[PDB]
């Protein structure tokens, strides 16, 4: 829930699968890309 | 550069290149079109100073850096009291005043293109 | 415990009060982009396009300010402080403007 990169995200994602908590894992991942895109919108209407 | 004469009609090789220069008389609009097109062409030093308020008042800095704000043309041409192409050289400054209208027509400007509602420049053209 | 939770309520109204004053004074600050707007013209300056860059800054940090304020705190207070202080200071901002 903190890294803007890919490698830890990729890695600990498949480590979370390696625990076998994949559904929670995917949901957190999608939440990270949600927050990601969310904050990517924070760079700027100037004109439509 | 001198011998203020009309434009020699070579008939016809660079007449299309003269038409790009038109965006007659010998040299002033003929070379100065390449000068200012070279200038604002060179003044596109952005596409890497973007994601900030460069789109703000630095645009007005580009406004102050006009077709070098035309007194640079309009001192020496203002100074030159010479009967050779007198007002015929300035027919390429009434016609380069039509290039001043081309400069305020060179107006798809910046901020990337917003607000496309005015881009006028005609102070030094006045 | 009523003096206690009373005082905590007083800190709540003080704090949310301070946030609403912060956003509102950010606006009234931001209206001074008109001061000066470099001689808002006489009868025309045509053209006359756009767009008084300080006001775009006001829209910008207003927008991000509501972004992070929607991130951290809860919704109802944000709608409250932002709603009342924003619309009212917009109106009187035009008035003294």
């Amino acid at each position: 829930l903190s890294s803007n990169e890919i490698v830890h995200l990729k890695s600990g994602t498949e480590n979370m699968i390696k625990l076998g908590l994949p559904e929670q894992a995917l949901d957190l991942f999608l939440q990270n890309r949600s927050n990601f895109i969310q904050d990517l919108i924070l760079q700027i209407v100037d004109n439509p | 550069d001198d011998d203020f004469m009309p434009l020699s009609i070579n008939d016809k090789t660079l007449y299309e290149k003269v038409l790009k220069i038109c965006w007659l008389y010998p040299m002033t609009c003929t070379l100065a079109k390449k000068t200012y097109s070279k200038i604002t062409a060179f003044l596109s030093i952005f596409y890497r100073h973007e994601l900030h308020t460069l789109n703000n008042i630095l645009v007005k800095t580009m406004d102050d850096i006009f077709n070098d704000i035309v007194n640079k043309k309009i001192r020496s041409k203002l100074e030159s009291t010479s009967r050779e192409e007198i007002a015929q050289i300035l027919v390429n400054l009434d016609y380069f005043i039509i290039a001043a209208k081309e400069f305020s027509n060179f107006m798809t400007r910046e901020n990337i293109l917003q607000n496309p509602d005015m881009e006028i420049r005609l102070s030094s053209i006045k | 415990k009523f003096d206690e939770t009373i005082d905590g309520f007083k800190t709540l109204k003080f704090k949310l009060i301070t946030i609403l004053r912060f956003n509102i004074r950010a606006l009234c600050i931001y209206d001074i982009g008109s001061f000066f707007q470099n001689t808002k013209i006489w009868n025309m300056d045509v053209g006359s396009i756009e767009l008084d860059q300080n006001i775009a800054s006001l829209i910008s940090e207003l927008r991000r300010t509501e972004s992070k304020l929607k991130q951290q705190l809860p919704e109802k207070e944000k709608n409250s402080i932002f709603i009342g202080l924003d619309i009212v200071n917009n109106y009187a901002l035009i008035k003294g403007a």
